[PDB]
């Protein structure tokens, strides 16, 4: 009837890719985060920001290419193309590291626009919105690492660059400087990721091994029409199996599939709380009862004090080349070496 | 004195594992 | 269903429930306010970020009068 | 009309000429440490 | 009638509380001895010379540790790969000094887990099930035997084996990074994709079932009570969750087949952990990951740094600091 | 220490022999199909 | 009136036409592709 | 129209037998004519270091960062 | 007073969800104790 | 030297929430024994 | 029409692969 | 003496009498049912369901 | 200087027996609401 | 298992005896705290 | 630190006195 109704009926039309209202936020912003990454890893260097090479023009393969974080002198500037740093020039915008905030900002509005996509399709199909709530897990890892972690730090420079090996140094930068593995929020996150991979490997292998005979063929994939009301696997058998192997087992398909939602997602929320606590440098660095004892008793050694000496090697050896803006000129005689290494 | 708490948490965790396996609410059809 | 003396005063404030303005109403007036408040938040963030420089506005610890 | 398996054959060996070209330039040109 | 037939009838009975089976004849004595020695060695065990340099590393709770720092320490560098049981130790005090209980726990563990795996086969045979849950459990058995058995073999000592603890795990992972560069190795890459993908398709499948549940309860009681146990009606509209994901990405990327869907949940992690556990295995024999250090040069020939060179300087920090007294010669051959 | 050692080889080849003579005890025929 | 303030309002105008040319194209095509009753 | 009916048709491969080589070679000429080094400012292998500047160039200012990169890219 | 509330309901917790919630607390007690004792 | 407020953190972090979850189970079984009407309802 | 949907993703992809094959033959 | 090349780790003579009486003590149990059966009775199956 | 095991004596001497006596009251009211059959039995 | 026990009974505690037992514990906690802290 | 426990015992005792007076189980004939 009205003008709003014609636009509402056009976006929600059955077509190849469902656009909806949320596609106006997703499809422009996701196309430019992805294309900003493919351009930045192919053409744009890191020679002026980090003093590296992170492009395909500079000989890096898929692994050692990245869209890199800007300089520490930029601080937390948004680095707009028209801004006071770039001033409209495209070429000087790329050399400062403007594509990285271009990827991260238009990417953050892609994950907004993709989670709104999951509320919109669920309302048209008419189902409960648990996909949009389980996808809030990965939103809490993008925001609290690519956004909330460099905000608490000195600049955008201490953020993960969007490249394969550039994530890998961020894994190593976070052990030596922060002792991230000791943090109980990672420990509750590893329990959800390795726990979530566990549940789909079991529920994959128990459904597929309690199937009913619905055909004479040896292939069991053929014997399932999608609109049938009979269940395709014996729940009573699978309960009787695991009650004797493992001792305790699900007797509820509604509780089972909810539990496959809770376990992976909670590991992304609990691990997201800790990385917000490392923006503020509130790290779980030391057990002081272990540290006061190892200072007074020069014979008491645990595995825990062995990890601190591994972190002095990370804090001293890479920090010269890690942070060229700070100009660490270490002598050879201050770098902690071991015996004969 | 400090390690006494850690031991009580560990064997206390193994108690509720014992009760969950053997005193489980046995599911029944009908 | 218990009449109190304070309940008698406030009763016309709750006596309406679910009356609506028919049609689109004041929705286009609201969006012009929401478009305006979106521009307001962008500006005061960029002042704070030093990505929008205003003359005689310096984002630094200033001498408040003692 | 073209048979579909001819299409996946020609495009499939076209990818091998693209991939093995990329593993070629790991040992020559830039990024080869020569 | 015979005594053996009345014993085979009991040991293979599915009417027991826990199925014992013929693999339980060597699962249960193995894993109860790995357990009962682990609880004692984690709580009360004296310090252990791990580096073979007579610098004993404390690992138990009574010697001032906690849950995180306490760990069953691996055996000595002095022993190395030699089999060191209690009777070949001339006292228990000489046994506990040189890293005794690490070999008693690990060898009774790998026998009991490889028997727990065959026990999952056996009950599937006696219950009429198709058999292959135990093939999915091969993936953590591959990974448990990679860090406790295969990596001490190729490195030639159980002292390079994984410490049975929590802080000892991260001593294992970091030293393995400096000496082998696991992150650049494509088999750790193929299993990070296995568990990121595994936790994706777990929470992606578990949401689309819970989204499309059928009304069987009221809003006061729980959602889960609309499933009566052993019912034959399907508890969720699978056509509904197919039409949702058929619009969320596109139409042809959706499994309408629930059997092929529930197979892909078992394929992706298990193949990802088979491949990963043969990353530790091929890096047990010093076939390390990629090494792109000093790979990008200018026309003058000066080394241009990459992200691998920054990653190298993190590896050089752990390499020059791990086992800071055990080395005497310029190259860590072990 | 040579008294403990005797005790272990009893316990090992007790349960190993239950394993070996378990599957020799017509073990494929113990299925829910027939017998 | 500064360099930074003049460039920002120009981006605000440029942010209007990006929303604009998407919106103007979307109204016209929504007329042609209406659904039969 | 179904997707597999498109790519097996001849009229599809009539159009895209011209457009694919005319677009792949334009991606070749975008590099071999040295154009990509000037749009994105990526250093050529000749020009990581210069005769004067022998260190690693870094930006060391918030607001004159455009002017400092005008310095480090002339020589 | 006034009348009885028609919004009275009952709270349930089966034996299954007891062992989840017990094990949830003890494992969080095992995990976070070492940090609190410092 | 350990913090002496951590004993109060852990042992009340165990007992107070774990004794809470016991109560929701005991009143659950009491309502089931309450409706059932035999020998235990009273 | 869906010619704007695919070719916003495929016309760039062939253009960048025209550049990635050219960078294999570039040396110092 | 650990690295001696001795069969099954049998260091002393006493450990043999442990091994022989372990395999045989269960072998004799096994022969109480599956022993003393007809060693000449075949089948054209994949699997035999003969007797106990 | 006070004994640091007295905090554990008092605060568990309060809470553990007092949380016990709450449980016997909650299951008492649940059995009474269990038999009564209206709106709360379930 | 075996059959159900005919000796199942129910436990009662009215609202009156709750406040006795609460006040009994807190007053014993007030009294004996000063000696335990010493 | 020590007197904080004594205060909590005293005002905690005055809570259960408050609930016993006003939330008492009111006795009823018939
Ligand atoms: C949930 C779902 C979310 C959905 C995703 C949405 C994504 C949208 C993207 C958000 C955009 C945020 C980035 C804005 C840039 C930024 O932040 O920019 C940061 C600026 C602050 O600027 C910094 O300010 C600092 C303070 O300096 C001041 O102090 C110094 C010493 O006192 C000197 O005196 C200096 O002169 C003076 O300016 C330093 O100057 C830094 O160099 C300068 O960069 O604030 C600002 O723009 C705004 C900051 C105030 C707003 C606070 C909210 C945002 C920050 C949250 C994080 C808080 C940190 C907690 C860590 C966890
Ligand atoms: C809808 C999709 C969308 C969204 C949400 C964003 C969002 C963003 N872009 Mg982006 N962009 C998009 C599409 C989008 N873009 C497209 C399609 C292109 C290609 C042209 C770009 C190209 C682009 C570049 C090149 C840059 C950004 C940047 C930014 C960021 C800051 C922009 C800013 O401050 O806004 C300011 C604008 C507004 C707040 C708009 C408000 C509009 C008001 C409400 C109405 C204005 C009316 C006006 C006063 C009168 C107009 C009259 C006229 C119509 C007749 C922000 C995260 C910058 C960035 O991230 O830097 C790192 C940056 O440099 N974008
Ligand atoms: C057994 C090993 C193990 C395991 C399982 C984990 C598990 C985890 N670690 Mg950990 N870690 C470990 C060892 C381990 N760690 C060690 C040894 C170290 C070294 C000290 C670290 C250091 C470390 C750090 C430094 C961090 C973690 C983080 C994490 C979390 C992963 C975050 C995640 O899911 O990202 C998944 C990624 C996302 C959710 C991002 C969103 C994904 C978007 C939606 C994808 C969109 C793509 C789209 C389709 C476009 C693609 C197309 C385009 C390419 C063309 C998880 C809890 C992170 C964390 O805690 O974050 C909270 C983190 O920052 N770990
Ligand atoms: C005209 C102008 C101005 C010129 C400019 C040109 C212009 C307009 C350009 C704009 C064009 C533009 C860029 C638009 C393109 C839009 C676009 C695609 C943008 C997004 C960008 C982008 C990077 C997208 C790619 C990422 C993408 C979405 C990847 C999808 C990943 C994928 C295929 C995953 C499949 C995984 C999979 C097999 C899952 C199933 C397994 C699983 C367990 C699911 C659970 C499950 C499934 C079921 O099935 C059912 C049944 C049930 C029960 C169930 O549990
Ligand atoms: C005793 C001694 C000495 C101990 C010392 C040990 C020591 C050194 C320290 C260990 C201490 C310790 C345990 C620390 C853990 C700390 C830590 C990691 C905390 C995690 C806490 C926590 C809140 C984590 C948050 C993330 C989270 C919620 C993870 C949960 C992970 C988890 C519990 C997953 C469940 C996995 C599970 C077993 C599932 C399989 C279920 C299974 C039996 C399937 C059955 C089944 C499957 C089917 O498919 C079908 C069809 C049917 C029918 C069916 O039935
Ligand atoms: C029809 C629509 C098609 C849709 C296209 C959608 C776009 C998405 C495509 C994403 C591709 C991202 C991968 C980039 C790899 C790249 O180009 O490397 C191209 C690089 C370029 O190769 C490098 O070139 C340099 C030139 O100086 C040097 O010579 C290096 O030595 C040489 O390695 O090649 C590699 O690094 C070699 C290995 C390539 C490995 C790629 C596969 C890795 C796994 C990623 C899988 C992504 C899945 C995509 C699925 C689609
Ligand atoms: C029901 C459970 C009841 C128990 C609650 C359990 C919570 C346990 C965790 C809190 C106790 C741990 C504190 C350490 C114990 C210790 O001795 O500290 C003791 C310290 C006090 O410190 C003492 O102070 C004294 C004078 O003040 C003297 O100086 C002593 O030397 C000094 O030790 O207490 C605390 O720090 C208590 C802090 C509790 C408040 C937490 C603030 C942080 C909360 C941030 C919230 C973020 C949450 C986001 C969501 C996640
Ligand atoms: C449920 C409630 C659970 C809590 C129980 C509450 C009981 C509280 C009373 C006991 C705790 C008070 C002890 C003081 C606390 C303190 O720090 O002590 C701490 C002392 C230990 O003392 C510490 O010891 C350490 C090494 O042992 C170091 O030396 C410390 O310096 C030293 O203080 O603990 C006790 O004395 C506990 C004794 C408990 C056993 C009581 C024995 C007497 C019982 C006689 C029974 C007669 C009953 C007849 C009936 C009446
Ligand atoms: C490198 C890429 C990785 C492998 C690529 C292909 C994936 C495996 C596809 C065939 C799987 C074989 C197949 O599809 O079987 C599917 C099988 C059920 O199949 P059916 O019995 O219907 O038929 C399979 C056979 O019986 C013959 O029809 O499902 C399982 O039992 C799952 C339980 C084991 C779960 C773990 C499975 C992991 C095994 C995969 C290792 C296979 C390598 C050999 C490939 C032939
Ligand atoms: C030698 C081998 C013999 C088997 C060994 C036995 C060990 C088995 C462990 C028992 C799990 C008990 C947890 C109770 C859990 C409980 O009782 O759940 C009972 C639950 C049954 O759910 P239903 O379907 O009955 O529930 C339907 C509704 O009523 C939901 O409330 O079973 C599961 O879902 C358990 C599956 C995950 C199993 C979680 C195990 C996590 C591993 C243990 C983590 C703790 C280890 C800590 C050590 C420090
Ligand atoms: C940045 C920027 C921009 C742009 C954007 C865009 C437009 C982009 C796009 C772009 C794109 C979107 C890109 C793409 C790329 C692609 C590629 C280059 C691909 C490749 C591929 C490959 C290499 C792969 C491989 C393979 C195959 C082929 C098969 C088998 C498998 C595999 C995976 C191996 C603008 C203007 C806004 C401005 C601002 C900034
Ligand atoms: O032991 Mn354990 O860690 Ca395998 O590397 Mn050589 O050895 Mn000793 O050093 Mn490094
Ligand atoms: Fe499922």
């Amino acid at each position: 009837r009205g003008l709003f109704d014609l636009v509402d009926d056009w976006l929600k039309k059955d077509r190849f890719v469902f656009v909806g209202w949320s596609g106006l936020l997703l499809f422009p912003t996701a196309y430019l985060a992805a294309g900003g990454w493919m351009t930045g890893t192919t053409f744009v260097t890191s020679w002026y920001t980090h003093g590296l090479a992170s492009s395909y023009l500079e000989g890096c393969n898929f692994l050692t290419a990245a869209v890199s974080t800007p300089a520490n002198s930029v601080g937390h500037s948004l680095l707009l193309l028209w801004g006071p740093e770039a001033q409209g020039d495209f070429t000087r915008w790329c050399q400062i590291g403007g594509l990285w905030t271009f990827v991260a900002l238009h990417g953050a509005f892609g994950l907004i626009g993709f989670c709104l996509r999951q509320f919109e399709i669920a309302r048209l199909v008419g189902i409960r919105p648990y996909n949009a709530i389980a996808f809030s897990g990965p939103i809490a890892v993008f925001v609290s690492v690519f956004l909330l972690y460099p905000l608490g730090q000195a600049s955008w420079f201490f953020a993960p660059s969007f490249g394969v090996a550039a994530i890998f140094r961020f894994l190593l930068f976070l052990q030596g400087f922060h002792n991230w593995t000791l943090n109980p929020f990672h420990m509750m996150g590893v329990a959800g990721i390795l726990g979530g991979a566990l549940l789909c490997a079991i529920h994959g292998a128990t459904v597929e091994n309690t199937l009913f005979e619905d055909g004479d063929a040896a292939n069991t994939f053929r014997a399932f029409t999608p609109t049938q009301s009979e269940e395709t696997y014996s729940m009573v058998t699978a309960n009787r199996f695991w009650s004797q192997i493992f001792g305790v087992a699900f007797s509820n398909k509604r509780w089972l599939h909810f539990f496959m939602l809770f376990v992976p997602v909670t590991g992304l929320w609990t691990s997201s709380i800790g990385i917000v606590g490392l923006a503020l440098n509130l790290r779980a660095y030391d057990f002081v009862s272990q540290e006061l004892r190892a200072a007074e008793d020069p014979e008491f050694e645990t595995f825990y004090t062995k990890n601190h000496l591994l972190d002095e090697g990370i804090r001293a050896w890479m920090a010269a080349q890690d942070q060229p803006h700070e100009n660490f000129v270490f002598p050879e005689e201050v770098l902690p070496r071991g015996n004969a290494l | 004195m400090e390690a006494l708490v850690y031991t009580f948490l560990l064997i206390g965790t193994l108690m509720v594992i014992f009760f969950a396996v053997f005193f489980r609410e046995t599911p029944r059809i009908l | 269903a218990l009449r109190t003396r304070l309940g008698e005063i406030l009763r016309p404030l709750n006596a309406e429930y679910g009356k609506v303005a028919p049609g689109w109403g004041t929705t286009p007036i609201m969006g012009i306010v929401m478009l305006a408040f979106l521009i307001f938040l962008v500006i005061i963030l960029q002042i704070y970020n030093s990505s929008l420089i205003i003359e005689n506005v310096d984002v630094d610890w200033a001498n408040g009068i003692v | 009309r073209i048979p579909l398996w001819l299409v996946g054959l020609v495009g499939g060996l076209a990818v091998i000429t693209m991939l093995s070209l990329f593993f070629y330039g790991s040992y020559s040109g830039l990024g080869s440490s020569l | 009638v015979s005594l053996w037939e009345r014993f085979c009838a009991w040991i293979t009975s599915t009417e027991n509380r826990l199925y014992i089976g013929w693999f339980g004849c060597l699962m249960f004595p193995t894993l109860l001895t790995a357990t009962s020695c682990f609880i004692i060695a984690f709580i009360a065990a004296p310090p252990v010379d791990i580096d073979g340099i007579r610098e004993p590393v404390a690992g138990s709770l009574l010697y001032g540790n906690n849950i995180i720092s306490g760990a069953v320490v691996p055996s000595s560098n002095a022993i190395g790969m030699h089999f060191y049981p209690i009777w070949e130790a001339a006292s228990i005090d000489e046994w506990l000094y040189n890293g005794g209980p690490y070999q008693l726990i690990v060898l009774h563990f790998l026998l009991g887990v490889s028997a727990y795996m065959g026990r999952e086969w056996e009950l599937s045979y006696r219950l009429g099930m198709r058999p292959w849950i135990f093939v999915a459990f091969s993936a953590p058995v591959a990974a448990a035997s990679a860090v406790f058995l295969v990596y001490p073999i190729g490195q030639g000592s159980f002292s390079d084996g994984m410490p049975l603890g929590i802080s000892g795990t991260f001593n294992f992972m970091l030293v393995f990074q400096a000496e082998h560069n696991i992150l650049m190795h494509p088999f750790h890459m193929a299993g990070v994709a296995g568990v990121f993908g595994g936790s994706l398709f777990s929470a992606m499948h578990g949401s689309l079932v819970t989204s499309s549940l059928i009304r069987e309860t009221t809003e006061n009681e729980s959602t889960n009570y609309g499933y009566k146990f052993g019912q034959e009606e399907e508890t969720y509209n699978i056509v509904a969750a197919h039409g949702y994901f058929g619009r969320l990405i596109f139409q042809y990327a959706s499994f309408n087949n629930s059997r092929a869907l529930h197979f892909f949940l078992a394929l992706w992690p298990v193949v990802g952990i088979w491949i990963t556990s043969m990353g530790i295995s091929t890096m047990a024999f010093n076939l390390n990951g990629f090494n792109f250090n000093q790979s990008v040069v200018d026309s003058q020939g000066r080394v241009i740094n990459t992200w691998a060179d920054i990653l190298n300087r993190a590896n050089l920090g752990i390499e020059v600091m791990h086992e800071r007294n055990a080395h005497n010669f310029p190259l860590d051959l072990a | 220490m040579l008294t403990l050692k005797i005790l272990v080889y009893t316990t090992v080849i007790f349960f190993v022999s239950l394993f070996i003579f378990g599957f020799l005890s017509s073990d494929p025929s113990r299925n829910p199909n027939r017998k | 009136m500064t360099a930074s303030l003049s460039n920002f309002i120009a981006s605000l105008i440029a942010g209007g036409v990006v929303v604009g040319v998407i919106a103007i194209a979307l109204i016209v095509i929504s007329k042609s592709d209406r659904i039969l009753r | 129209r179904p997707f597999s009916d498109i790519i097996t048709s001849v009229r599809y491969w009539i159009i895209h037998s011209i457009t694919i080589p005319s677009l792949f070679v334009s991606g070749w000429l975008f590099i071999s004519t040295g154009l990509a080094y000037d749009v994105f400012g990526t250093p050529r292998p000749n020009e990581y270091f210069t005769q004067d500047r022998q260190q690693v160039p870094l930006v060391n200012d918030r607001f004159s960062a455009k002017q400092e990169l005008e310095d480090l890219t002339k020589g | 007073m006034t009348g009885p509330n028609p919004n009275k309901q009952a709270v349930e917790l089966n034996r299954t969800s007891l062992y989840w919630g017990l094990l949830l607390i003890f494992v969080l007690a095992v995990l976070f104790s070492s940090y609190f004792f410092n | 030297e350990v913090q002496f407020g951590a004993y109060l953190a852990v042992l009340l972090g165990t007992f107070l929430p774990a004794l809470f979850l016991v109560n929701l189970f005991i009143q659950t079984e009491a309502r089931k024994a309450g409706k059932a009407g035999g020998q235990d309802s009273d | 029409f869906r010619w704007l949907a695919i070719h916003g993703l495929a016309i760039p992809t062939v253009f960048f692969l025209g550049g990635i094959t050219a960078m294999q033959f570039i040396q110092r | 003496t650990e690295g001696t090349n001795e069969w099954f780790g049998v260091d002393d003579l006493r450990l043999l009498a442990v091994l022989f009486l372990g395999h045989w003590a269960i072998l004799s149990l096994w022969l109480g049912s599956y022993g003393d059966s007809n060693e000449d009775e075949d089948f054209f199956g994949e699997i035999d369901y003969s007797a106990r």
